[PDB]
């Protein structure tokens, strides 16, 4: 069971040197977009307790309310591991936090995080909402 | 109105994604996008204006200045007579306003010039006002006070028990801008779709009822230029696809999209979005777009109308220029005649939005016969990466901004 998806991810990051985004893993292992995120989470903790200094880099998605001038603006951002604390603080009320990606080598910009997700999409273009947390009665090919 | 903003309803519940995989996984059923009615027919294809506006401007001036009917056409004017003329304005000598412009008032018959206290930097060619003053020794008409038709009648939108959202976006501008413009865009799509975020976000994104893209989705040798332009469109298809597979999406033509440049831009051609059009949820609508979502009357354009009023006005704030048109009962007076002016509000919208504003904007305004109207200026995502989310049970706009770290 579990010990399985763990190796899978290791083989991906460490051995294959691939950038692992929840979406990418979602489609790759064929798992609910959320459970994919939870998967990355568990994987880092292990590898983190395990080595306590394994060459591993994480990025998170932080989303929440951020008031500027009495006017409340919702912010959605993919941040680098360190900065998470900072961003999380600047928010008035925080709504979402979860792993976004896992890479052996640090990333210059969030750029590749797109490319990765973009490619895996073009190949699954067939069924985008397959692992989404939202299903729409109407979104059925008819018109 | 403040309550039920997105972020609020979104954080409304416990976190979960910071823990080892559980088997139990929430998958949300989107809200019933079943109560919709596109009503932009009158968009699918200057006297006449004056003719339709007359009744309005007159009944406005009559209440604004009392029974004292100044109702006198441009011809029946007696030098030095205090009356009220109803007509069209013409101006003549970034922004093309001239240091000192001048306003001529056209009646069906003749056309008199104007003096007095009337702002010119503010008004522009095509407006239909109710001027008040007298004709002078100069031959010019001196004005002391003027007014406009304002807002049309408007019955209240029915009450909603559970919040419903409408995501308004604009200016995706595919073709140029740098991949950062992309991730941002992916994140946008991914939020409405249900890809990113925790159950809170998701359960609320799930509450989004429809998504309106207001023009400028693509933006602008031959060998590669072609390929590029082709690629772009391709992506927009892919984006529209993902969106279509999850929620209802309405696309609006923009600046230079494959359709007429004139104002009532007719829809885009299905021949462009193979991938997307496969879904009954995708829908290519007219330019000035009208529809009733979950009982709320929306009306907006992909921008142009405001873009022009700006070129010939002094008004800076688009949100204002936007409010302006709503007060002048005319979506885009700066537009030519061609036989009922569609651009004259028959009834008053509930939400009135605008195209590629350079900045997010929102305001609720009220009218003579207490009407409520939510204005919105949807920024150009290309350079802002922001969009408004309007909750229909409270009329609260709130921007949503996406971003990903850069080398630093």
């Amino acid at each position: 069971a579990d010990q399985l998806y763990l190796e899978n991810i290791d083989e991906f990051v460490t051995d294959q040197n691939k950038i692992v985004t929840y979406k990418w893993l979602s489609y790759t292992l064929g798992v609910h977009v959320n459970q994919a995120k939870q998967m990355l989470y568990d994987y880092v903790e292990r590898k983190r307790k395990e080595n306590s200094g394994a060459q591993l880099h994480v990025t998170y998605l932080v989303s929440g309310s951020l008031i500027q001038n009495g006017h409340s603006c919702h912010k959605v951002a993919v941040v680098r591991e360190d900065k998470l604390e900072a961003v999380k603080s600047k928010l008035a009320v925080t709504a979402s936090i979860h792993v976004y990606s896992i890479q052996k080598a640090m990333l210059k910009d969030s750029g590749p995080l797109f490319n990765t997700d973009y490619d895996i999409l073009k190949s699954n273009l067939q069924n985008c909402s397959k692992f989404s947390a939202i299903q729409c009665a109407a979104a059925v090919p008819r018109a | 109105h403040h309550h039920g903003m997105f972020s609020e309803q979104a954080a409304q519940r416990a976190h979960t994604l910071l823990s080892p995989p559980s088997a139990n996984n929430a998958t949300f059923a989107r809200v019933p996008v079943a109560t919709y009615t596109n009503s932009s027919q009158p968009f699918r294809l200057y006297a006449t204006r004056l003719i339709q506006m007359r009744p309005f401007l007159e009944n406005r001036a009559q209440q604004h200045w009392g029974s004292g009917v100044g109702v006198k056409k441009l011809c029946e004017l007696q030098p030095e007579e205090k009356c009220c003329v109803v007509g069209t304005l013409f101006k003549a000598m970034s922004k093309y306003i001239h240091p000192d412009d001048e306003l001529v008032l056209e009646d069906e018959l003749q056309r008199i010039k104007l003096k007095g206290t009337i702002d010119v930097s503010k008004l522009v060619t095509g407006t239909v006002l109710a001027v008040f003053g007298s004709v002078r020794d100069d031959g010019k008409f001196l004005v002391e006070d003027y007014c406009f038709a304002d807002l049309a009648p408007q019955k209240p939108a029915p009450p909603l028990d559970t919040d419903r959202f409408v995501l308004l976006v604009s200016g995706l501008g595919l073709g140029g801008g740098g991949g950062e413009s992309l991730l941002g865009t992916q994140l946008l799509v991914d939020v409405v779709t249900g890809q990113l975020g925790d159950e809170g976000e998701q359960c609320s994104a799930a509450h989004v009822s429809r998504v309106i893209l207001a023009g400028n989705l693509l933006s602008h040798l031959t060998k590669k230029t072609q390929a590029a332009s082709v690629e772009a469109v391709k992506m927009l298809d892919e984006i529209l696809l993902q969106l279509s597979a999850s929620v209802p999406v309405d696309v609006m033509p923009g600046e230079f999209d494959p359709t007429n440049y004139t104002l009532p831009q007719q829809p885009l051609h299905p021949c462009m979005f193979p991938l997307a059009t496969a879904y009954s949820t995708l829908q290519l609508v007219t330019n000035p777009y009208q529809a009733t979502i979950d009982g709320v009357r929306f009306l907006g354009t992909s921008g142009q109308n405001v873009s022009d009023i700006f070129r010939y006005s002094s008004m800076e704030d688009h949100l204002e220029i936007l409010e302006w048109t709503l007060r002048v009962r005319h979506i885009s007076p700066t537009a030519p005649d061609t036989k009922t002016d569609p651009f004259i509000f028959p009834e008053c919208p509930h939400v009135y939005f605008c195209g590629n504003t350079p900045s997010f904007g929102s305001k609720i305004i009220r009218g003579p016969e207490d009407q409520t109207v939510l204005l919105v200026t949807v920024p150009d995502f290309s350079a802002t990466q922001t969009a408004c989310l309007v909750n229909l049970r409270s009329l609260a706009c709130q921007p949503i901004s996406f971003s990903g770290f850069g080398a630093e």
